[PDB]
C-alpha cells in the first residue's frame, strides 16, 4: 500500500515510523551542536548562524541549563529543545523534591527519552525536531547523552549533530583515538571551538558566532557555566590559528 | 483501505500493524538467546557497537527489572526501555500491593496483556520489541517466558530471537533432543554460559570478543550482567575447550 | 490525528438519508422474519429462527421472543446482541417506572424510551446505530393490547398485524390480504403461521424453526406464554401446517 | 501538498507546511519597523485601512508600563498573545514586585506559540511581533514568528515590502545604535527606515502609529495628529 | 468474641466461640466466626460482624481472582497486606480485628490484623472482648514445637477460658486445624459445652387460644 | 490523548458488519476446538499445537476455568482469548458472586460474555475481538450447559459442536454419532474421536488439551469440614488420562 | 426520637415442621401519636417473605428497592429467587451503604422450592446475617419478643399450633411496648399454601 | 516505645524494644519495631503502629522502585521519603521515624523525624515515650567513633533505663547492626539487660 507517512505513530511495511524520520530531516537541516566528555566534565558547543548584524552579539543563547549541572543544546526545531528543555526542568525539580539529591544525569537522560519515545506513540502528536546533546557531573563522574527525535539516546565520548556533523564526528574520532587518557576540561573547550570553527565549513554560506559552555568538577566546582570572556577569547583565538 | 495504519483487522482476518511491529523487532540486526541450567538461567545477546564515539558501557539491550527478574529485549531501544520502565514499575507495585516477589511468569502475562491492549484499542500503537523474561522463581525454578507485539506469551525450555533466530532455534533443538533434557545439566552458571556462547557462535558461524556480548544470570534471588572481564574469562575457558 | 479514520456515522446523505440507518436497515432485512398481529382477546407473536443446526439445543435456546416485564415483550430483527443490550436497558426501565410510581408501565412509554435511544445514537456520538428492528406486544390498562415496531432509526409505530426483517414485503401483503378487525387470538395464530409459512425461505415450516408467543387473558388478569418447542410443534398439526 | 492537512505532520523534507501558511500570512500583513538605540527603544507601523471610509487598524498593543508590541497578521492571534504577555508582566509584578525582563517575555512567548505546532487540533498563530521594551538591562527589541522561533535585535521589520526597511537597518546601524538620549532622533530614523518600504503610499497622520520606551519615559504610543512631526 | 489462632510444629490452628451480641443481648447462639479467606488460609474475626464477613469475603473474592491469575496457591501475606491496606485506607471505621492463619507454598503463617491496618505476627495470638482470658491460657501454657493435638487443645482451652469469663463470649468452639500437608480441616462446633436443659413444661398453646378477626389465602405462584 | 471516540465498526452499504466478518475470518483460520454435552457431564476440548519444541505447551492454557462450575475453550487469537478470560472471571465476581454469594449460572456468565464482545463491536476506537468461545458449565437450576459466543457477541445452545478451521466436518461427525443418552465417557470418547481428524501432527495427551463439567470432585477442594460445599464440577484431564483413554 | 425508634414496629419468624411463619404488628406513629392502624410491615417476592421494622421510610424505600431487584432477577434467571439468594442479596444491598445505612431490621422467611427446606433470617442494618434455626425478632420490642420466643419456641411445631405459638409471643411482646401493637398480621407458609390471618389484640 | 540509633567507627546501629500497647494493655510483647527499608537502610518506628507499618511499606515500595530505576540509594534519600511521606500527611500522621543507613561512602548515618515532618542528621538519635528518661543519661555516655561492642553497650544500657521508667516500653531489646560486613540482628532478653 501507500501512505503510511501521514501519521505518527503507524508502522511502515519495513518495520519504520516515517514521522521520526521526517522529523530527523528537520534535525539535518540544522546547525552543528556538538559535545566532548573529558577527564573530570563535559563540553558543549554550539554554531549561531549570523542571520543578520542586527542581531545582538552574545545574546540569543542557544545553550540551556537544567538543575544547576546538567547542560543541553540542540539542533533543529529550537522551540521543540525548548520544550524538552522545560519538561527535562520539570523531571528534574520533581526527582529532587522527592529524592533529595540532584538528578543523577543517566536518570535525566532516560526521563528525556521516555518523554521524546511517548511522542512516538500517537498520531495526536508530532515527533520533536530535535537532536539534543546533553549531559554533566554527579556522584558518579561524568555524562555526556545524545538524544534522537525517535527517543533513542546514548552515552557519547562525543557527541555532534546538525548540518555539520560529519567533520565534526570525524574530528571527535581522531580526539577520541589520539587521546586515550582523556582531555583536560579547558583543552576539551579549545578543541570544541576548534571543532565547531570546522563543521562551519558544511554551513559556510552565513557568518557564525560560537557559543560554549562546559560543567567541570575542578573548573566549574561541578555545576554549569558559560565559557565567557578571556576563556572564550582563547578558545577562538585557537580555532582561528588551528583552521589556518 | 487504512485497515493498514491502524489495528483493525483486514479482509483476510489480519492485523498489519502488528505485522510490521514484529518486523521493527528486528532493526537491531542482534540475536539473543535463552538458556535454563540446573539452577540458573543465562541470556545471551549480541552487542554491536559501531561507532567509536559512543560510550559502549551505556549499549545494552539486557534489563534488571528487579532483584530476581531480568529482560533481554529484541527491538529498538526506544520501545525497549518503555517496556523496561513499565515492567520496573509493575514488579514494584506487585511487590507492594500482594507481599511476595513478581514472578516471572506473572510479569511476561501482564506485558503481553499491555501489548493485546495495543493490540485491540486503535489510539495505542504496538510496541516493536520482542521481551524474554528469565529468572529463578521460587516456585517454578529457572524460567524463560517471551512476549510478542501480539500479545502473545510463553515459557520455554531455551529459546532464541533475532534476525537469525531459526538457526539458533534449531541447534538448541538438536542439543536437547540428543540430551533428552530440558535445561543443561551444570552445577556452576559459569559453564551454562559457557554453552549458551558455544551454541551462539555455533550456530550465528561467527566468533566473539569480549565486546561483541552481553551475558545476563539468574540464580536463585539474584539476577546480574556479567563485565566485559567476565565475558573474557568466559571466552577463555571456551578456547581452552577442545 | 485521528479524523481520517472517522465513518462519519451521524451524517446526511444529499438526499437527506442517514447512511447508517438505511445500512442497518438493509442488514435487517436479511433477519428471520418477525410478525406480530393483535386480536380483540389477545396479541400473538411469531419468529422465526435462522439457518439452525440439528444440534442446536432449542430447548434452552432463545434468539427472537425476549420478556420485557410480565404484560410487555419484544420479536427482534437483526442483531441478537445489540437486541439484548436494549432489552436490558428496557428492562431496567420498566422497574424504574413501576418503582417510581407503583405502577406498570404503560407500552408507548416504554417503546418511545427505546426509540429514542436509538433517535440519540442517530444523531450523536459518532456510533453506530443498533442493527434491530422490535415488534412490542404489550397490554395496559389504558390502550388494552397494543402493538409497535421500532426500527434503527429510532421511529415507532403502532399496528394491527405487522412484520419484520426479512421479506416483509410479501408477509405485509399477505396480512393485509386476510386480516378482519374482528378475529380473535386463535385466528390470529393461524394468520400468523400460514403468512411464515407461505414467506419462508426454507423448505418446510417446522417446529424447531419457530419462535412463539401469545398474550392473552388465560380472571381480570393478562399472560405472557412463550410456546416451548412441543408446544409449537402441537400448535403446527393443528393448524395443518405439519402432520403428527 | 499532502503534508499540509494540519501541524502535526511532517512533511518528507522536514518542513511544517502549517507554520509556513502562517508565517505567509504574517507576509501579507502591513509593514512594521523596530528600532532601539542604548536608551530608547522605538516602533514605527503603519496602518492599513478597508477603504477611504474605514479606520486605519491599530498595530501596537501596549503590555506593561515597560513593555509593549507591534503586529503583523492576523489581530485576533495578536491580541491573544498581547494579552499572555499582560497577564505574564502582571503575575511578575504582583508575586515577585518585579518587571518582567523583555528576554523571559521572549522565551514565554516562543514557548506559548511552539505548544500550538505540535498537538493536533488548533492552529499555528497567524501574527508576527515585535517586542520593545526596557528592563534592568536596558532597552530590548525582539522579533517573534509563531514558528516559536524569538530573536533580540537592534533594529528590524516585517510584513509586506519589508526587506527595504531592514536592509536600512542594516545599513544605518552604526548610526541609529547610538542615538541616546534624543529620542526625537530616534523617532526620525524609525520613521525614515519604515520608509522604504513604501510602493505608491506616503505616510499621513491617519495611517502612521508610532511607539516608544526607555530610561525614564513609560511606553507611549503616538497616533493621529502627534505623528504630524514626523511626516 | 473470643478467637485465638497457634502455631504448630507442622501449620497453625484457629478457634473461635459461637456467641453474637447486640449490645447485652445475645443476638445469635451459634455464629461462625471463622471466615474461609482461600481453601487454605482462613481468619478468625471480632469487633463488627458485618464488617469482619464483608472485608474477609471481598479479600477473599480478590484473591482467589489473584490465584486465578498468576497459576499459583494464594500466600498468607498476600490476604495479609490486602486486608492491611484497606482496613487503613478507611482510618479504623471498618471495625474489623482479625487473626489470619494459612499454609501456602511458603510455609505456615499465623498473623493479626488491627482495625486501623497494623499487623502483629507471633506464635500465639489472641483478639476480642475475650481475648484477655484467652491470652491468659496461653501464656501459662504455650510452649515451642506444639504438636497438632496439643496446639488444637490449646486454643480450645484459650477459647473456653474466654467463654466462661467473658460476658461477650459463649456457646461452642470452632476450630480450624491447618496443616502443611493436608488440606484445612475446618471443625465446626468442635465442642458444645452449653447445651440448653430441659424446659419445665411445654408451653403449646391448645388451639383456638389466639382470637382471630379474618383470615385470607395469599397467591404466590406466576 | 484517546481521540478515537467513534465507531472502527459500521454498517456497509450491504448491511455487513466488516470488522465482524474479519473476525470471524480469523476464528475460521484458527485450530478446531469443540464441545459435546453429555447426560452427566460437558466436554470442552482442542489442540495445542505449539510453535517450537523448546516451547513449554503445558505452560499455556487453552481450556481456562472461569467458575468452579464452568470452563471455556476458543478458536481463534489466543491474547483476545486470555484478556476474555481474565475479565470473565472478574465478572462473575463483580456482578454476581459479591451480590447473591453464589457462582453465577452458565447462562448469565456466558451473557456477561457475550455483552463485553458486543461492546468491543460497537464502543468507540475498538476492534471486535477475534476469537469463538465454547463455554461449558453446570448450575443447580438449568444443569449441564453449552455455548457458543462469537465476536458479534451472540450466543447460542449446542448439544455438541465445534469452531475453527475443521468445524464443518467435525459438526458433521458429531451430528451422525450425537445422541441424547450418552454418558460422560461416552462424550469423551467422541470427542477424542472427532479430534483425531482436524490434528495433523501428533495425537497424544500432550498435544490435545481437554476438560470436563462432570461431578464434584471434593478431592480437589482443598478443605472439608462444610458439608453443603462440595468440589469443583469442572476438571482439566491429565495426560496420563488422554492416553489412557486413546488406547480404545 | 433516634430514626429506628420514631415509627414502631414488631416482625417475627419462626420454623415448624415443613413451614414457617412470619408475623408482623400494624402500627405507624410519629413517637408518641398513632398515625395509621394498616402499615404492614410484611411483603413478599415469589414464595419469599421480607418483614422490615424501623423507620418507615426506608421500609418502603426497601420493599420497593427488593421489588425492583427480583423482578430482574427473575426475569435474567427464568426462575424465583430462593430465600438464602434473597438473603444474601439483602445482605449486601445493606452493606451497599455502609456509612450511611437505611434504620432498618429485615427479616427473611421462605421454603426453599427445591428441597422443601423452611428458611428464616435476620439482618442488623449494614447487612450482618443470623440465620436462624428457631426463631428471628426485630422492632421497637426485640428484647420482649426475645423473652416470648426463647420461653414460648418449641422446634417442629405443626402450623396450626406454631400459629398460636407466634402469635401469642408477637401479642404479648407488643403489648410491653408502647410503640408496637394496633393489630397484627400472620403468615403461615407450607411449600404450597400461604395463609394470612389478621390477629385481634388491644388497641392502645 | 523505646527506639534510638547511634553512629560508629564500623557504621550504624538501631536499637528497640518490643512492647506494643492498646491502652495500658500490652497488645504484643515481642514486637519488631526494626523495619527494613532496603538492604542496609532501616528504620526504627514509633507511634501509631498502622501509621508507622504504612509509611515505612511505602516508603520499602519507592526505595526498590528508586533501586531498579537508578540503583542503591543513599540513606539522605529515604530520609527524605519518608520526610516528604510525614510533612505533607501531618495532619493525618502520628509518627516518629528514625533513619538509618550505611554506605561505603559515608560509613553510616542517622536522620530523625519526628511529628511534623521535619527531618534532622544527627550522630545519634532517640524517641519514643521512653526517649525522655534517658535524654540526660544519652547525653552524657556517647561519644563519637565508639566500638562495636560500646555501641551495643551504650544503646542496651539506654534501653534498659527507657525500658525501666517507662511502662510503653519493654520486652526484649532488638538491635540491627550495619556494617561494611552487613547486617546482624541482635536480641537482649530482660534476665540480661535488668541486672545492668
Ligand atoms: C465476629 C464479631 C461478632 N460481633 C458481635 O457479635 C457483636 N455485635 C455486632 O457486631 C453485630 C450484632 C448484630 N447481630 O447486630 N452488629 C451490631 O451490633 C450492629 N448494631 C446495631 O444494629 C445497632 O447499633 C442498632 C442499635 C441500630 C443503631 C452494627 C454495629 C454498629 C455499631 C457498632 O459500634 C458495632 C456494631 C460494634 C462494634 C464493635 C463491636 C461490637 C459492635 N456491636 C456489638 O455488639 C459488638 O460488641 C460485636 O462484638
Ligand atoms: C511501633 C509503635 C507501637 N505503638 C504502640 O504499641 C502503641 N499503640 C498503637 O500504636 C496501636 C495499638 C494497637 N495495636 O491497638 N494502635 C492504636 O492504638 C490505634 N488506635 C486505636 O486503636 C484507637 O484509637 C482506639 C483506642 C479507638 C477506640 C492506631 C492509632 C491511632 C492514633 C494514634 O494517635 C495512635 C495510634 C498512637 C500514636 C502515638 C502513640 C500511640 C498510639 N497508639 C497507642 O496506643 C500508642 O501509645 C502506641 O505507642
Ligand atoms: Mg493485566
Ligand atoms: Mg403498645
Ligand atoms: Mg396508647
Amino acid at each position: 500500500g501507500t501512505g503510511y507517512d501521514l501519521s505518527n505513530s503507524v508502522f511502515s511495511p519495513d518495520g519504520r515510523n516515517f514521522q521520526v524520520e521526517y522529523a530527523v530531516k528537520a534535525v539535518e537541516n540544522g546547525t552543528t551542536s556538538i559535545g566532548i566528555k573529558c577527564n573530570d566534565g563535559v563540553v558543549f558547543a554550539v554554531e549561531k548562524l549570523i542571520t543578520s548584524k542586527l542581531l545582538v552579539p552574545q545574546k540569543n543563547v542557544k545553550i540551556q541549563v537544567v538543575d544547576r549541572h546538567i547542560g543541553c543544546v540542540y539542533s533543529g526545531l529550537i522551540p521543540d529543545g525548548r520544550h524538552l528543555v522545560n519538561r527535562g526542568r520539570e523531571e528534574a525539580a520533581s526527582f529532587k523534591k522527592l529524592y533529595k539529591t540532584p538528578i543523577p544525569i543517566p536518570a535525566f537522560a532516560d526521563r528525556l527519552g521516555q518523554y521524546v519515545q511517548a511522542h512516538t506513540l500517537y498520531n495526536s502528536v508530532r515527533p520533536f525536531g530535535v537532536s539534543t546533546i546533553f549531559g554533566g557531573v554527579d556522584k558518579n563522574g561524568a555524562h555526556l547523552y545524545m538524544l534522537e527525535p525517535s527517543g533513542s539516546y546514548w552515552g557519547y565520548k562525543g557527541a555532534a549533530t546538525g548540518k555539520g556533523r560529519q567533520s565534526a564526528k570525524a574530528e571527535l574520532e581522531k580526539l577520541v583515538d589520539h587521546h586515550p587518557e582523556g582531555l583536560s576540561a579547558r583543552e576539551a573547550v579549545k578543541q570544541a571551538a576548534k571543532i565547531i570553527y570546522l563543521a562551519h565549513e558544511d554551513n559556510k554560506e552565513k557568518d557564525f558566532e560560537l557559543e560554549i559552555s562546559w560543567c567541570s568538577l575542578s573548573e566549574t566546582n561541578g555545576l554549569h557555566k558559560f565559557v565567557k570572556g578571556d576563556l572564550l577569547q582563547e578558545a577562538i583565538d585557537f580555532a582561528q590559528k588551528e583552521i589556518n | 483501505g487504512y485497515d493498514r495504519h491502524i489495528t483493525i483487522f483486514s479482509p483476510e482476518g489480519r492485523l498489519y500493524q502488528v505485522e510490521y511491529a514484529f518486523k521493527a523487532t528486528n532493526q537491531t540486526n542482534i540475536n539473543s538467546l535463552a538458556v535454563r541450567g540446573k539452577d540458573c538461567t543465562v541470556v545471551i545477546s549480541q552487542k554491536k557497537v559501531p561507532d567509536k564515539l559512543l560510550d559502549p558501557t551505556t549499549v545494552s539491550y539486557i534489563f534488571c527489572i528487579s532483584r530476581t527478574i531480568g529482560m533481554v529485549v529484541n527491538g529498538p531501544i526506544p520501545d525497549a526501555r518503555n517496556a523496561a520502565l513499565r515492567a520496573k514499575a509493575e514488579a514494584a507495585e506487585f511487590r507492594y500491593k500482594y507481599g511476595y516477589d513478581m514472578p516471572c511468569d506473572v510479569l511476561a502475562k501482564r506485558m503481553a496483556n499491555l501489548s493485546q491492549i495495543y493490540t485491540q484499542r486503535a489510539y495505542m500503537r504496538p510496541l516493536g520489541v520482542i521481551l524474554t523474561f528469565v529468572s529463578v522463581d521460587e516456585e517454578l525454578g529457572p524460567s524463560i517466558y517471551k512476549t510478542d507485539p501480539a500479545g502473545y506469551y510463553v515459557g520455554y525450555k531455551a529459546t532464541a530471537t533475532g534476525p537469525k533466530q531459526q538457526e539458533i532455534t534449531t541447534n538448541l533443538e538438536n542439543h536437547f533432543k540428543k540430551s533428552k533434557i530440558d535445561h543443561i545439566n551444570e552445577e556452576s552458571w559459569e559453564k551454562v554460559v559457557e554453552f549458551a556462547i558455544t551454541h551462539m557462535i555455533d550456530a550465528l558461524g561467527t566468533e566473539f570478543s569480549k565486546n561483541d556480548l552481553e551475558v545476563g544470570v539468574a540464580t536463585k534471588d539474584k539476577f546480574f550482567t556479567l563485565s566485559a572481564e567476565n565475558i573474557e574469562e568466559r571466552l577463555v575457558a571456551i578456547a581452552e575447550q577442545d | 490525528g485521528s479524523r481520517r479514520y472517522d465513518s462519519r456515522t451521524t451524517i446526511f446523505s444529499p438526499e437527506g438519508r442517514l447512511y447508517q440507518v438505511e445500512y442497518a436497515l438493509e442488514s435487517i432485512s436479511h433477519a428471520g422474519t418477525a410478525i406480530g398481529i393483535m386480536a380483540s382477546d389477545g396479541i400473538v407473536l411469531a419468529a422465526e429462527r435462522k439457518v439452525t443446526s440439528t444440534l442446536l439445543e432449542q430447548d434452552t435456546s432463545t434468539e427472537k421472543l425476549y420478556k420485557l416485564n410480565d404484560k410487555i415483550a419484544v420479536a427482534v430483527a437483526g442483531l441478537t446482541a445489540d437486541a439484548e443490550i436494549l432489552i436490558n436497558t428496557a428492562r431496567i426501565h420498566a422497574q424504574n417506572y413501576l418503582k417510581t410510581y407503583n405502577e406498570d408501565i404503560p407500552v408507548e412509554i416504554l417503546v418511545r424510551r427505546l426509540s429514542d435511544i436509538k433517535q440519540g445514537y442517530t444523531q450523536h456520538g459518532g456510533l453506530r446505530p443498533f442493527g434491530v428492528s422490535f415488534i412490542y406486544a404489550g397490554y395496559d390498562d389504558r390502550y388494552g393490547y397494543q402493538l409497535y415496531t421500532s426500527n434503527p432509526s429510532g421511529n415507532y409505530t403502532g399496528w394491527k398485524a405487522i412484520s419484520v426483517g426479512a421479506n416483509t414485503s410479501a408477509a405485509q401483503t399477505l396480512l393485509q390480504m386476510d386480516y378482519k378487525d374482528d378475529m380473535k387470538v386463535d385466528d390470529a395464530i393461524e394468520l400468523a403461521l400460514k403468512t411464515l409459512s407461505k414467506t419462508t425461505d426454507s423448505s418446510a415450516l417446522t417446529y424447531d424453526r419457530l419462535e412463539f408467543a401469545t398474550i392473552r387473558k388465560g380472571d381480570g388478569e393478562v399472560y405472557q406464554k412463550i410456546f416451548k418447542p412441543q408446544e409449537i410443534k402441537d400448535i403446527l398439526v393443528k393448524t395443518g401446517i405439519t402432520k403428527k | 501538498n499532502n503534508y499540509d492537512g494540519d501541524t502535526v505532520t511532517f512533511s518528507p523534507t522536514g518542513r511544517l507546511f502549517q507554520v509556513e501558511y502562517a508565517l505567509e500570512a504574517i507576509k501579507q500583513g502591513s509593514v512594521t519597523v523596530g528600532l532601539r538605540s542604548n536608551t530608547h527603544a522605538v516602533l514605527v507601523a503603519l496602518k492599513r485601512n478597508a477603504d477611504e471610509l474605514s479606520s486605519y487598524q491599530k498595530k501596537i498593543i501596549k503590555c506593561d508600563e515597560h513593555m509593549g508590541l507591534s503586529l503583523a497578521g492576523l489581530a485576533p492571534d495578536a491580541r491573544v498573545l498581547s494579552n499572555y504577555l499582560r497577564q505574564q508582566c502582571n503575575y511578575s509584578s504582583l508575586v515577585f514586585n518585579r518587571k518582567l525582563a523583555v528576554e523571559r517575555a521572549g522565551h514565554l512567548l516562543c514557548d506559548k506559540a511552539q505548544k500550538n505546532t505540535q498537538s493536533y487540533g488548533g492552529r499555528p498563530y497567524g501574527v508576527g511581533l515585535l517586542i520593545i521594551g526596557y528592563d534592568k538591562s536596558g532597552a530590548h527589541l525582539l522579533e517573534f514568528q509563531p514558528s516559536g522561533n524569538v530573536t533580540e535585535l537592534y533594529g528590524t521589520a516585517i510584513g509586506a515590502r519589508s526587506q527595504g526597511a531592514k536592509t536600512y537597518l542594516e545599513r544605518t546601524l552604526d548610526t541609529f545604535i547610538k542615538i541616546d538620549g534624543n529620542p526625537d532622533e530616534l523617532i526620525k530614523a524609525g520613521v525614515e527606515a519604515i520608509s522604504q518600504s513604501l510602493r505608491d503610499e506616503s505616510l499621513t497622520v491617519d495611517n502612521l502609529s508610532i511607539a516608544i520606551v526607555g530610561k525614564d519615559t513609560p511606553f507611549t504610543i503616538y497616533d493621529g495628529e502627534a505623528v504630524a512631526k514626523y511626516i | 468474641t473470643t478467637i485465638v489462632g497457634v502455631k504448630f510444629n507442622n501449620g497453625v490452628v484457629i478457634a473461635a466461640d459461637t456467641r453474637s451480641t447486640q449490645g447485652p443481648i445475645v443476638a445469635d447462639k451459634n455464629c461462625a466466626k471463622l471466615h474461609r479467606i482461600s481453601p487454605k488460609i482462613w481468619c478468625a474475626g471480632a469487633g463488627t460482624a458485618a464488617d469482619t464477613e464483608a472485608v474477609t469475603q471481598l479479600i477473599g473474592s480478590n484473591i482467589e481472582l489473584h490465584s486465578l491469575y498468576t497459576s499459583r496457591e494464594p500466600r498468607v501475606v498476600s490476604a495479609l497486606q490486602m486486608l492491611k491496606q484497606h482496613l487503613f485506607k478507611y482510618q479504623g471505621h471498618i471495625g474489623a480485628y482479625l487473626i489470619v492463619a494459612g499454609v501456602d507454598p511458603t510455609g505456615s503463617h499465623l498473623f493479626s490484623i488491627h482495625a486501623h491496618g497494623s499487623t502483629d505476627v507471633g506464635y500465639y495470638l489472641s483478639l476480642g472482648s475475650g481475648s484477655l482470658a484467652a491470652m491468659a491460657v496461653l501464656e501459662s501454657h504455650w510452649k515451642q514445637d506444639l504438636t497438632k493435638e496439643e496446639a488444637i487443645k490449646l486454643a480450645s482451652d484459650a477459647i473456653q477460658a474466654g467463654i466462661w469469663n467473658d460476658l461477650g463470649s459463649g456457646s461452642n468452639v470452632d476450630v480450624c486445624v491447618m496443616e502443611i500437608g493436608k488440606d484445612a480441616e475446618y471443625l465446626r462446633n468442635y465442642l458444645t459445652p452449653n447445651v440448653r436443659e430441659e424446659k419445665q413444661k411445654s408451653y403449646k398453646f391448645p388451639r383456638g387460644t389466639t382470637a382471630v378477626l379474618k383470615e385470607s389465602i395469599v397467591n404466590i405462584c406466576d | 490523548t484517546d481521540r478515537y471516540s467513534f465507531s472502527l465498526t459500521t454498517f456497509s452499504p450491504s448491511g455487513k458488519l466488516g470488522q465482524i466478518d474479519y473476525a470471524l475470518t480469523a476464528v475460521k483460520q484458527g485450530v478446531t476446538s469443540l464441545g459435546i454435552k453429555a447426560t452427566n457431564g460437558v466436554v470442552i476440548a482442542t489442540e495445542k499445537k505449539s510453535s517450537s519444541p523448546l516451547a513449554m505447551s503445558e505452560t499455556l492454557s487453552k481450556v481456562s476455568l472461569l467458575t468452579p462450575d464452568i470452563g471455556a475453550v476458543y478458536s481463534g487469537m489466543g491474547p483476545d482469548y486470555r484478556v476474555l478470560v481474565d475479565k470473565s472471571r472478574k465478572v462473575a465476581h463483580t456482578s454476581y458472586k459479591r451480590i447473591y454469594g453464589e457462582y453465577p449460572p452458565t447462562k448469565l456468565l456466558v451473557s456477561e460474555v457475550a455483552k463485553i464482545m458486543q461492546e468491543a463491536t460497537q464502543s468507540g476506537g475498538v476492534r471486535p475481538f477475534g476469537v469463538s468461545l465454547l463455554i461449558a458449565g453446570h448450575d443447580e437450576f438449568n444443569g449441564f450447559s453449552l455455548y457458543q459466543v462469537d465476536p458479534s457477541g451472540s450466543y447460542f445452545p449446542w448439544k455438541a459442536t465445534a469452531i475453527g478451521k475443521g468445524s464443518v466436518a467435525a459438526k458433521t461427525f458429531l451430528e451422525k454419532r450425537w445422541n441424547d443418552e450418552l454418558e460422560l465417557e461416552d462424550a469423551i470418547h467422541i470427542a477424542l474421536l472427532t479430534l483425531k481428524e482436524s490434528v495433523e501432527g501428533e495425537f497424544n495427551g500432550d498435544t490435545i488439551e481437554l476438560a470436563i463439567i462432570g461431578d464434584e470432585n471434593p478431592d480437589l477442594l482443598g478443605y472439608t469440614g462444610i458439608p453443603t460445599d462440595k468440589g469443583p464440577r469442572f476438571r482439566k484431564l491429565t495426560s496420563q488420562e488422554i492416553n489412557d483413554r486413546l488406547e480404545a | 426520637s433516634d430514626p429506628s425508634s420514631i415509627n414502631g414496629g414488631i416482625v417475627v419468624a419462626m420454623t415448624g415442621k415443613d413451614c414457617v411463619a412470619i408475623a408482623c404488628d400494624l402500627r405507624l406513629g410519629s413517637q408518641s401519636l398513632g398515625v395509621s392502624n394498616k402499615f404492614e410491615k410484611i411483603f413478599h417476592y415469589g414464595h419469599v417473605f421480607l418483614g422490615i421494622t424501623g423507620l418507615a421510610t426506608d421500609v418502603t424505600t426497601l420493599n420497593e428497592m427488593f421489588r425492583y431487584k427480583t423482578n430482574l432477577y427473575k426475569l435474567k434467571e427464568e426462575r424465583a429467587i430462593e430465600p438464602e439468594t434473597f438473603t444474601q442479596l439483602v445482605s449486601s444491598s445493606l452493606y451497599e451503604r455502609r456509612f450511611g445505612p437505611y434504620f432498618v431490621g429485615p427479616v427473611v422467611a421462605g421454603i426453599n422450592s427445591k428441597s422443601g427446606k423452611p428458611f428464616i433470617a435476620g439482618f442488623d442494618l449494614i447487612g450482618c446475617i443470623d440465620e436462624a434455626k428457631d426463631f428471628i425478632v426485630s422492632g421497637t420490642a426485640s428484647d420482649q419478643l426475645f423473652g416470648m420466643c426463647e420461653s414460648l419456641y418449641e422446634p417442629n411445631l405443626e402450623p396450626e399450633d406454631l400459629f398460636e405459638t407466634i402469635s401469642q409471643a408477637l401479642l404479648n411482646a407488643a403489648d410491653r411496648d408502647a410503640l408496637s401493637g394496633w393489630g397484627a398480621v400472620v403468615y403461615i407458609i407450607k411449600k404450597d399454601e400461604v395463609v394470612k390471618r389478621y390477629l385481634k389484640m388491644r388497641q392502645d | 516505645t523505646s527506639i534510638m540509633a547511634v553512629t560508629f567507627k564500623d557504621g550504624v546501629i538501631l536499637g528497640a524494644d518490643s512492647r506494643t500497647t492498646t491502652g495500658a494493655y500490652i497488645a504484643n510483647r515481642v514486637t519488631d519495631k526494626l523495619t527494613r527499608v532496603h538492604d542496609k537502610i532501616w528504620c526504627c518506628r514509633s507511634g501509631s503502629a498502622a501509621d508507622t507499618q504504612a509509611i515505612a511499606d511505602i516508603v520499602q515500595y519507592h526505595l526498590e522502585l528508586y533501586t531498579s530505576q537508578y540503583g542503591t540509594p543513599s540513606t539522605e534519600t529515604a530520609a527524605s521519603v519518608f520526610k516528604e511521606l510525614c510533612y505533607e500527611n501531618k495532619d493525618n500522621l502520628t509518627a516518629g521515624i528514625i533513619v538509618a543507613g550505611y554506605d561505603d561512602k559515608n560509613k553510616g548515618e542517622v536522620y530523625t523525624i519526628p511529628l511534623g515532618g521535619s527531618v534532622h542528621k544527627l550522630p545519634y538519635a532517640i524517641a519514643g515515650s521512653g526517649s525522655t528518661f534517658i535524654y540526660g543519661y544519652c547525653d552524657k555516655n556517647f561519644r563519637e567513633n565508639m566500638s562495636k561492642e560500646e555501641t551495643v553497650d551504650f544503646i542496651k544500657h539506654s534501653l534498659s533505663q527507657a525500658i525501666k521508667w517507662d511502662g510503653s516500653s519493654g520486652g526484649v531489646i532488638r538491635m540491627v547492626v550495619l556494617t561494611a560486613a552487613g547486617v546482624e540482628r541482635l536480641i537482649f532478653y530482660p534476665d540480661e539487660y535488668e541486672q545492668l
